[PDB]
């Protein structure tokens, strides 16, 4: 998922939609959860990776 | 991929479950998906030796 210009990929899971909400997941049982800044990592620009997608990551309490 | 040895078969595309296959062995994601055009000419490439 692109997010101000760059891509974010996940820690331990897969990234997954139901029609108009993303989340994160593990891949053996499903247990949604919101994607904030303490379950990605980030790397690079977002113009290599092909199918990414654009959306919003949440910072958890630092700025709020 | 691996889910239908044990169960039942469960879709899913193969540029990410080749994902998988390289984090089993130390790798990290980015250094698939920044590879992908170099990684499938080798493969096609080797395979056709």
């Amino acid at each position: 998922i692109c997010h101000d210009g760059k891509a974010h990929f996940p820690r331990e899971g897969v990234f997954v939609s139901n029609g108009t909400h993303w989340f994160v997941t593990q891949r053996n049982f499903y247990e949604p959860q919101i994607i904030t800044t303490d379950n990605t990592f980030v790397s690079g620009n977002c113009d290599v990776v092909i199918g990414i997608v654009n959306n919003t990551v949440y910072d958890p309490l630092q700025p709020e | 991929g691996w889910t239908f040895g044990a169960g039942a078969a469960l879709q899913i595309p193969f540029a990410m479950q080749m994902a998988y296959r390289f984090n089993g062995i130390g790798v990290t994601q980015n250094v698939l998906y920044e590879n992908q055009k170099l990684i499938a000419n080798q493969f096609n490439s080797a395979i056709g030796k």
